[PDB]
DNA sequence: ATCGATGTATATATCTGACACGTGCCTGGAGACTAGGGAGTAATCCCCTTGGCGGTTAAAACGCGGGGGACAGCGCGTACGTGCGTTTAAGCGGTGCTAGAGCTGTCTACGACCAATTGAGCGGCCTCGGCACCGGGATTCTGAT
DNA sequence: ATCAGAATCCCGGTGCCGAGGCCGCTCAATTGGTCGTAGACAGCTCTAGCACCGCTTAAACGCACGTACGCGCTGTCCCCCGCGTTTTAACCGCCAAGGGGATTACTCCCTAGTCTCCAGGCACGTGTCAGATATATACATCGAT
């Protein structure tokens, strides 16, 4: 009689969880109200931001000739890219350390 | 039984340290206690909240949990400990 | 008895890394950082959303309100693709439900 | 003897704690740190293990980024030399200090 | 370019 | 038709600055100034009591809610003082019920 | 009947409404149930708080030998008193100028 | 119609006037157009969010309330406009 | 003829402009500055009258504000006179990244 | 001092 | 010191439009009541916190020699402030109009609630290979000759 | 330029404990349905935003002058670095007691929701006196002598 249960995750095309999102923004005290596309919408948005994150701070472990993920390597990721440094700026991101960088004047001359 | 003068186990080789990786070249003698009185300020404000929370849970034991509300609080958030 | 379950976002964290590196791992420690993370911004977009709404004197959160607290969340070209990335799933959502 | 000029270990200084990222500080001394500032505001705290290092964790990446404001407050005077007069300014423009 |  | 019924502060800051200065006005663009000030620590405190119940897995605000918002938001002696008179005008309204 | 109708600020001893703030507290989906006492304890720190500011204000007002206080003597009250100024650090007063304060290696040499 | 070279109608005066009542003595000749692409980078970061209110209220006109909310979501919170 | 020397209008020009509540930018000029930005975010935009006066207000604050940081980075330097490096350096450390 |  | 001229602060009189107040209305707060589930609390488990000790050895503390950086002086030249005669267009006020902000009325598409059912994803368990360690050689910077 | 020394980098090897996969179960997401009210939207109106004219004059502009500030250089002094030695106590592996964090079950007190007033608070209109303008001039203080 019922139908298979098909998750809103797949039916949007998304990793991330449309259910479990929908749930936090009504459980969350945001709105009296959770319109049925606000979950898909900010689970898309999440899920980029995630890929987005983890495509840098991969190609920072394939240049650390790492296989894993580290937390160096999101801080890397993070700081050398213009934008996630923008929006992750107060962010302080633990065992992270920080950019190599020398100012000019102090370096020796020759 | 209390604690006193902690404040002197922040070494001057670990501000160095702390200064080296700042990209900091050459250090006046003079900073050592310049950034102590900076760093106990920083933590009381941090300390402070991080207890306000511990109390209202009514609980014994400061949680990571309420040093990660407490830096958050004052913009400082931190990633790695939950949260 | 076992304890209790406690949520996290790791497992798409993973599903999302082994599409964009199939052949990396993640440590524990980066994984933790990486939950903080969608947490941070999960807060931050349903928040302005909520203002958004409020400012407007809608009970509901639609869509609309996380679109626009993308573009006022995101730097630039970040808005610009996390809006079209939003966009295409809620039409294809909409055409299969 | 060899001798090294002066500067010359700082910079290999900062170029390997600016490959690093273990934390700076000696643990121990630090709690006890953390200990004595929280008995002023309750006495006998309990305290999580990751509680003590969050607040490490915040503590040196904080006074890491005072320190490169610092630095350009010194190099903008024309000096290489930090001063308190530098951590000072930078604390001022921050708006942490009035 | 950015990610997908 | 007279125009929407749109709600303020300013009878009650009045009310307040005549215990204060009874013989001292306000000018409307100061009331203003003062309806922004009430507005934006009223957001702040009920901000911050609604992070203290959710990170409590608490339903409800409560005046302990509001008391530990207050020790955050309020610094130094300010904090003293305003918790002394909400505990003040608290344990006033239960004795009157 | 009914009692007579007395207003809760009346029974907490307070000017500010303690029945508007405990309907602003309800309406601004700050938590799904909102405690008796939170309304009395919150319209009681505002009162404090506003109380503050005018007595500060109300002095500079005198001080400038002036009835009405204006903008500028709200500006003048929070920023020289220290509490106030850090809790209002980040707020833009408008006309409300700046303190007067002239940095001593620009005054004149005797 | 079209607006073009605005910017110039910051003119020296006004931001000296600025200046001194920053309490600056003395200004090089350089300040006035590292001035004006402050103040432009300022004007646009907030307008870009006070637009950004505005069409999500499907409104044609930019309200004070607008440029408030855009100002506190800078962290710049205005009083005296409403809000 | 009478002649102040250098400097001493300048205090007296300061000691005006900290007594003032008064908006010191030309209104229209401001005006048309505001109208000529947003005409990129959204063609057609009306304002508020009291739309462009919040932005006056907050502009004039802002900048206002970042003089005086200019002026404490000027006076770090040994200088009086403020230069570009003080903006940059003053709006770098409160981390607008100048 | 600090107000009532 | 001295003069004197510039400009700021202090007095007085006129005026006006902003605020302080009163009134009429209605909306939303208060009074009385019920229902039910959030929170208090008491009892228990057992996690993980505090505490103490013994070895090692990494790091801190100390002394010293001297390099180079801070900074005080001085010289000079050009960039800035002060002034004023000319030009600009801001500001004021008045007027006209129509875009669109704000509101009211009506409908229905949508989201909240609900009960039944299922499998997504969580905890726990185990395995092995990515990374940690380390010892040896490569090579690249440093600085003195 | 060249050379010897120190340091960092690179490599091959051992090995261990964290990341990845798996199992199984339980509770939270789905399905299917009803309800009712949020808000889409159409129609209206009258606020206030825009455009324009034109007059006054505050302000902006530009050009002269010269002085005082920026900064370039130099000299001296001592503070900091580098580094070799001694001392400290951090670290860590281990054992132990226990405090109190983290559940349960129970139950009652509190708050949400409803209806019924009814008076606090708003929009509006009005009157007058606090503050803005203006003129006068007493007093400050700047700077040439």
């Amino acid at each position: 009689t019922r139908a298979k249960a098909k998750t809103r995750s797949s039916r949007a095309g998304l990793q991330f969880p449309v259910g479990r999102v929908h749930r936090l923004l009504r459980k969350g005290n945001y709105a009296e109200r959770v319109g049925a596309g606000a979950p898909v919408y900010l689970a898309a948005v999440l899920e980029y931001l995630t890929a987005e994150i983890l495509e840098l701070a991969g190609n920072a472990a394939r240049d650390n000739k790492k296989t894993r993920i580290i937390p160096r390597h999101l801080q890397l990721a993070v700081r050398n890219d213009e934008e996630l440094n923008k929006l992750l700026g107060r962010v302080t991101i633990a065992q992270g350390g920080v950019l190599p960088n020398i100012q000019s004047v102090l370096l020796p001359k020759k | 039984k209390v604690l006193r003068d902690n404040i002197q186990g922040i070494t001057k080789p670990a501000i160095r340290r702390l200064a080296r990786r700042g990209g900091v070249k050459r250090i006046s003698g003079l900073i050592y206690e310049e950034t102590r009185g900076v760093l106990k300020v920083f933590l009381e404000n941090v300390i402070r909240d991080a207890v306000t929370y511990t109390e209202h849970a009514k609980r014994k034991t400061v949680t990571a949990m309420d040093v990660v509300y407490a830096l958050k609080r004052q913009g400082r958030t931190l990633y790695g400990f939950g949260g | 008895r076992r304890k209790t379950r406690k949520e996290s976002y790791a497992i798409y964290v993973y599903k999302v890394l082994k599409q964009v590196h199939p052949d990396t791992g993640i440590s524990s420690k980066a994984m933790s950082i990486m939950n903080s993370f969608v947490n941070d911004v999960f807060e931050r977009i349903a928040g302005e959303a909520s203002r958004l709404a409020h400012y407007n004197k809608r009970s509901t959160i639609t869509s609309r309100e996380i679109q626009t607290a993308v573009r006022l969340l995101l730097p630039g070209e970040l808005a610009k693709h996390a809006v079209s990335e939003g966009t295409k799933a809620v039409t294809k959502y909409t055409s299969a439900k | 003897p060899h001798r090294y000029r002066p500067g010359t270990v700082a910079l290999r200084e900062i170029r390997r704690y600016q490959k690093s990222t273990e934390l700076l500080i000696r643990k121990l001394p630090f709690q006890r740190l953390v200990r004595e500032i929280a008995q002023d505001f309750k006495t006998d705290l309990r305290f999580q293990s990751s509680a003590v290092m969050a607040l490490q964790e915040a503590s040196e990446a904080y006074l890491v980024a005072l320190f490169e404001d610092t630095n350009l407050a010194a190099i903008h005077a024309k000096r290489v030399t930090i001063m308190p007069k530098d951590i000072q300014l930078a604390r001022r423009i921050r708006g942490e200090r009035a | 370019g950015r990610s997908l």
